[PDB]
């Protein structure tokens, strides 16, 4: 009840092998109570609980508006990956609430928007597009730029290119480009190249980033060069994480001046937060 | 708040009466120079004058190995291990103990309440004791000198006797049931009291303001003297784990030989360990020995707006079981520049 | 079940004792099998192929050398269980060749069989956990069998002892009376055995890995408090005595 | 935050493109020797250098003479008055004064947030400047020396300049879309606010530590002192009207000529008036002067949990702008006992 | 609707002419949703408006369950309760929402309670007698001892006389009492000592006070010699009012080591409280 630390319980229902290092699970808790309740804001992180083995946070993927149901996009990277990684459909893992504040989607509305997601961090900006396409007629054109290193590590390249008619359609220009494959037949170029010719009107767009944070010093100087408004960009940083709620101390980043912490004060930041205390990045 | 006398001839009386409520968590020694929190069963093994405790007492709040869940691994259920505990009372906490308590409340009560901390938190009786500043404390550099609130009883120390503010509820309990034993304060002792403040506050080693270390501290971020420093560093964790207002914990999972039971375990784990700052892919956000030595000077320095007052409480406990002695407060006014001022 | 063996090298046989004195091996017996535990079992079978093998003490025999090639090629993960095991042990503590000790000791007798020099098991074959400890506690191998038995694997420990003897409260021998306790540079488990019952750290899990073992600070203190530069590395390396780290640290702080 | 540093030949060409944002408000000269925060027009009249304003930044949220509602008694009716006001910037505001508008946040937005206080404290931009203690300012004893946020800009004076401390989003636009005018700061110019700053706290006429003048106040509530002192104060409420940290006000009604046109006026009260405490049938809970004297005392060496600060932030209004010339500090420490060293 | 200061509107039902010095009111709001939606806490003040004069603080005297009514015994002894005084049946004022702390009836169940009522308070201990008497089913055996100085300034004489008859059947022994005037055909003597007559248990008795300071030294005296226990004694104290929501300043209580404010830190209070707080009586 009160307990902070408490978990709850949710079977996988369909598993989807994304790519060769990623996989895709979809999730439903098994009490309905917690079912009809169950809400987050697009940008939220879950604590997912492996039985004996750890807990690991990933960041919802899936549109808030589906009550009962959300995606978790993981990369087998180690220990609890390995084991989340031979989990079945239909079998039980313990799930903790939503932590942290999500992306600024309640403020936004009508104004472009300028997702970009760089390497593993689609996952967020992923969530993030699918609730503006739920709500389509509170926003403006969108650009939904998702890049990669490896090319075949396109996470969703078939989901965003079977939608790519109807996103043309829609005033959407999804942009997909490697970064390092110059033998993929596609789009070569870093993500700076391809975000000077973004359809948003500079004067009224906010922008939401995610990725590695090697890339943001470069999209910043793009995004600023071309008169983008600095007061209204947004990016994730990933720290790491065992409590949630601001007590385990891992997450721990900024200065003495502005010592934030992530599961507290973020994961979704401001530019001006990223500037101003250095080591962020 | 009401002073109440206790005549020395009384304070054992006092504390035998106090341990009629429940247990008594006093200072006691350990080793010949080493003072720790040890429950008390004989009195008068209680060393009132002690200059500092081993283990800070957020070691009953914030135990320093608790067992948070037992699962089952069929039918995946987690189970809370939480055990009544009866009102203890915590006898010989420090202003600054205090203040890191204080300090601890308002990080592990606040939004979330845990659970754990919180029910060991609404059953302890803090009873403050005036100390006397040795050559390391310098709680009035960082302010926790004197507190008002989060006391029941407050032994400040008299020529003839104890001085108890009560301060708070259960408090005035206490005293009254214990009345009998009890006096009442004049001028006579009011003025020994003032004269005794008077002495503690012109005893401490250390006198200078200051205000702008957390400002200047990312100025020097690159400084010589934190390799220098860093490389004289251990890297032992000591003082942090013996720190009163370190947050920081390592959660790991324990599977017995059955494959099916286990617990999981919570202990305190510092920032010169490798892995408390540690991502996948062998990316450390703090790799280098300097870098978390930085990492922890910095967050120690660092504001808590909820009360005004920077997470150190002053206690030096850090500078004083460092095995290499690397001097805190020395370092910190090397930043400054009262040691080199080079410019 | 899983297919457990325990192996015998050189070894004063206390990994083994202490995984019988523990009463929870009853427990294993029902969901996992033994093939290979000679000290308990007879029946059991040296040349079959397991899945995780247990491998206790040192390699100080070229029957050794090829039991343990044999062990790596007929196991999947091979677990190197106690100091012996893991870095050499006691065994390796002598840096005299092996023909000045054969003389020492045997002086000129000569047996059947070919001696070798003591070495970890790390040296030969790939080992892929570790159980530290001399013997190694009873919470290790409740711990590593466990995560086995689950499925995963126990991580590596880079806390030092100093751990258990600050969360424990036992008082700290190096800032009382300056002995030399290895404890800054040793890895955790044991709960701070020796500092508790008040004798100095002897090295007895091994120095920590990953590079965080910061042996130049450590006989900076211990200079500091007068011991002499051969008596600090002697004191080191009596666990960690096959560790080609140390000697570069020290010489670095005495340089 | 960004540290950005505003060459002095600039300074008043960055004045002049702020004016741009909206309304300025600088000290400038009312008197000889009087200063007051008079909206600026011409630039080149503002003193940056100056000891104190004769009225508190507060003027300015918390109005000196503010209209609440008007109201027609035929229907009754009250509408209340509150104008859209366009951004402000406070330019000048001592470190003092950020931790008084601190203060009356904390008193005038918990629980029941004031709708006055809040429209006029949201629209508004703080620009701290590092001011150089006079013969009265005591804000190291009450610890309001350096202030970490509530501030847009902190303008720290520099030999080459004004060295710009940015701590919000506001700041941070405002300076970036001048950022022609600004450079960027190295260790030449750090090293000399390093050196301004010690001198700055070099130069503070008291340096005592005020642990326990709370408790201690309450023992010596019936000290001569205060009847002395009283019979010497004018109770003139200066003291109070001055004040930055005084909450009170008085409520008054005033009706036109005729019928239905009326205005609930709000206005400072201090405690020496005499209709501060008084309840009906002639009784007064603070009837001579000396209980007012003390009333006011105690009120500002009162304890805010919220901030950890007592209420008054030692700028010393009330001691240099008395017209009787009764010290505060002086009086304080007579409290304390580092000005009578009797008992 | 975010403004502290608002009011709303009400009109005064009923006059009833208590006493010749006080007289009782009974109001409703206009607004119907104002009307069902109010509630307030036994205990609780009203900031009363006169419309062009002042604002003066009545503690409401109605049981809390009869949502859309409360009663206010006001008395003239000054300009706005006597501009008040003159209020018609029907006629309109402005009143602004309960604030302070009620006495803590919630807490109270269960155990006997001992409501000693002096001079002018007893419209507080009216409304907490009022309540229990609502919910006699948590409360045990209650006393209501309600005093005067003069005979005639019995506030609500006729009414508990009126129901001393049922209150007997119900282990309600309400005492009523004078203390300067022997003509009158009743009981004599101080408070005080009608209280050695309580029915309720000391070690089982929760006792609430109003009234005069003066007397709250020897009723505290009175009640720690007869045993009762001093951790469940509350009373209320009066200081000049003319915001409600803490920003008066008018109102403060107490040291510098406990600066109380009424308005939101009672004004119901605590017995340690009073004793560890010079200055309170
Ligand atoms: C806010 C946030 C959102 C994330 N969202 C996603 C997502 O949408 N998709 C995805 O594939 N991955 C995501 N990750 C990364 C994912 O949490 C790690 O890959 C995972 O925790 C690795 O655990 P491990 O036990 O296998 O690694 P190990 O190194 O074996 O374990 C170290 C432990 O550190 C903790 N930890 C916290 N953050 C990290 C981190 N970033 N990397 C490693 N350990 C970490 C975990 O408790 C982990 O068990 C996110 C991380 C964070 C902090
Ligand atoms: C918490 C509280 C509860 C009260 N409950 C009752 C009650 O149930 N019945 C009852 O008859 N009276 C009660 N009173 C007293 C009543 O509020 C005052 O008599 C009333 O304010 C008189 O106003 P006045 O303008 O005539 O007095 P004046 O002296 O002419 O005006 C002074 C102003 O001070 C303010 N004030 C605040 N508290 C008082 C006070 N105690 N005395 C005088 N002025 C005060 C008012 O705004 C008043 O207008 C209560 C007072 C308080 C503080
Ligand atoms: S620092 Fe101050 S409060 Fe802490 S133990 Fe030393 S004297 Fe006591
Ligand atoms: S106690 Fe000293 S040596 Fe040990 S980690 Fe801390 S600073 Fe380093
Ligand atoms: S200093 Fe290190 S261990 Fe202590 S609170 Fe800060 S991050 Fe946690
Ligand atoms: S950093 Fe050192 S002095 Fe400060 S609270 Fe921690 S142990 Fe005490
Ligand atoms: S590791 Fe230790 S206990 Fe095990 S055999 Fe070797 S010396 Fe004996
Ligand atoms: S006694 Fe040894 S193990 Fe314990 S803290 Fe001191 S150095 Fe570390
Ligand atoms: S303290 Fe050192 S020597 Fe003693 S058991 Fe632990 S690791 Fe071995
Ligand atoms: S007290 Fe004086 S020196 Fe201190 S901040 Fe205020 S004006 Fe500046
Ligand atoms: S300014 Fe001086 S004379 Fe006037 S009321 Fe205040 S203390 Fe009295
Ligand atoms: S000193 Fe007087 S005027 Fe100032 S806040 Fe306190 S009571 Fe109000
Ligand atoms: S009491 Fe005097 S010094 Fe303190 S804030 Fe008020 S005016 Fe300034
Ligand atoms: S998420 Fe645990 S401390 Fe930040
Ligand atoms: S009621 Fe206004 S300040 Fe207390």
């Amino acid at each position: 009840n009160d307990n902070p630390y408490a978990l709850h319980r949710v079977k996988v229902l369909k598993v989807y092998s994304l790519t060769e290092t990623e996989k895709l699970f979809l999730f439903r808790f098994e009490d309905p109570e917690l079912a009809e309740k169950w809400t987050f804001k697009p940008g939220q992180f879950v604590q997912l609980t492996i039985p004996g083995v750890g807990e690991v946070p990933i960041s919802i993927c899936s549109s808030p508006m589906r009550k009962g149901f959300f995606e978790l996009c993981i990369r087998k990277a180690g220990r609890v990956t390995t084991v989340v990684h031979r989990l079945k459909p239909g079998d039980t893992v313990l799930v903790r609430g939503p932590y942290g504040n999500g992306f600024p989607v309640d403020e936004w509305e009508g104004m472009d928007l300028l997702l970009i997601a760089a390497g593993l961090g689609t996952a967020p900006l992923r969530s993030v597009f699918l609730y503006a396409m739920d709500n389509r007629w509170k926003y403006g054109n969108i650009t939904f730029i998702n890049t990669a290193r490896y090319g075949k590590d396109l996470l969703f390249y078939k989901e965003l290119e079977a939608m790519k008619d109807l996103a043309e359609a829609e005033n959407v220009k999804i942009i997909q480009s490697v970064t390092r494959d110059p033998n993929w037949p596609g789009l070569k170029g870093r993500p700076q190249q391809f975000i000077v010719e973004a359809n948003t009107n500079p004067k009224n767009t906010a922008v939401a980033i995610c990725g590695p944070p090697r890339m943001y010093k470069s999209v910043f100087e793009a995004l600023i060069n071309y008169g983008y408004r600095p007061e209204n960009i947004f990016v994730t940083l990933e720290r790491r994480m065992k409590c949630g709620i601001g007590k385990c101390g891992h997450c721990n980043v900024g200065t003495s001046t502005s010592w934030k912490y992530i599961c507290k004060d973020g994961p979704v930041f401001t530019y001006f937060d990223i500037v101003s205390t250095p080591g962020l990045l | 708040m009401r002073y109440v006398k206790l005549p020395k001839e009384n304070t054992y009386e006092f504390l035998e009466r106090l341990k009629d409520w429940g247990k008594l968590y006093a200072p006691v020694k350990i080793s010949d120079k080493f003072y720790d929190f040890r429950e008390i069963d004989d009195v008068r093994k209680i060393e009132f004058h002690y200059n500092r405790t081993i283990m800070p007492p957020k070691k009953f709040f914030f135990k320093p190995r608790e067992k948070l869940f037992e699962f089952d691994i069929s039918k995946p259920e987690y189970r809370e291990v939480i055990e009544e505990v009866e009102p203890f009372i915590i006898f010989g906490v420090h202003a600054c103990d205090i203040y890191g308590l204080k300090i601890l409340d308002t990080v592990y009560l606040d939004e979330f309440p845990d659970k754990y901390y919180k029910v060991r938190r609404e059953k302890g009786i803090i009873i403050g004791i005036s100390c006397m500043p040795d050559e390391y404390c310098f709680c009035n550099l960082r302010e926790t000198d004197f507190a008002d609130d989060g006391f029941d009883l407050f032994f400040h120390e008299l020529p003839d006797g104890w001085l108890v503010r009560v301060g708070t509820p259960t408090g005035h309990r206490l005293v009254d049931k214990n009345i009998k034993l009890f006096e009442e304060v004049t001028d006579k002792d009011i003025c020994a009291f003032r004269d005794f403040e008077k002495r503690r506050q012109q005893a401490f080693k250390y006198h200078e303001d200051w205000g702008n270390l957390r400002y200047l501290l990312e100025l020097e971020m690159e400084h010589p003297m934190w390799d220098e420093e860093a490389d004289k560093c251990l890297a032992c964790g000591i003082c942090n784990t013996t720190c009163p207002t370190c947050r920081c914990y390592e959660v790991q999972d324990i599977v017995n030989l059955d494959g099916v039971t286990g617990y999981r375990e919570r202990r305190w784990d510092s920032c010169q360990f490798r892995s408390h700052g540690l991502v996948a892919g062998g990316h450390n956000f703090r790799p280098t020995k300097k870098d978390r030595f930085r990492n922890r000077y910095l967050c120690k320095n660092a504001y808590n707006e909820k009360l005004g007052l920077s997470y150190c409480v002053g206690c030096g406990r850090c500078t004083a079981f460092c095995p290499a002695n690397i001097s805190f407060v020395g370092n910190l006014r090397r930043i400054l520049g009262l040691e080199e001022n080079k410019c | 079940k899983v297919r457990i063996g325990f192996y015998a090298l050189t070894s004063c046989y206390g990994c083994q004792l202490q995984l019988a004195m523990m009463d929870e091996l009853l427990q294993l017996i029902p969901n996992a099998e033994i093939v290979c535990w000679f000290m308990i079992d007879r029946d059991s079978i040296e040349d079959e192929k397991v899945d995780i093998a247990f491998i206790e003490g040192s390699v100080s025999t070229e029957e050794e050398v090829e039991l343990v090639k044999k062990i790596r090629e007929n196991a999947k993960i091979v677990v190197a269980v106690g100091a012996c095991a893991v870095q050499g042990g006691v065994q390796s503590w002598s840096e005299k060749p092996l023909e000045e000790l054969w003389k020492k000791v045997y002086g000129d007798a000569k047996v059947k069989f070919q001696p070798k020099k003591a070495e970890p098991v790390s040296k030969y074959i790939k080992v892929d956990y570790n159980i530290y400890g001399c013997p190694p506690e009873k919470k290790d191998f409740l711990y590593a069998l466990g995560t086995f038995l689950i499925g995963s694997w126990p991580e590596d420990i880079d806390y030092p002892v100093c751990l258990e003897c600050r969360l424990n409260g036992h008082p700290c021998i190096l800032l009382e009376k300056g002995e030399p306790c290895l404890g800054p540079v040793t890895r955790a488990g044991c709960n701070a055995r020796c500092p508790g019952f008040g004798v100095a750290c002897i090295g007895c899990r091994g120095a920590i890995g990953y590079d965080v073992a910061w042996f130049d600070s450590l006989a900076k203190v211990f200079k500091e408090k007068g011991m002499t530069k051969e008596e600090i590395i002697e004191r080191m390396k009596m666990f960690n005595g096959h560790d080609e780290r140390v000697e570069k640290m020290v010489e670095k702080i005495f340089s």
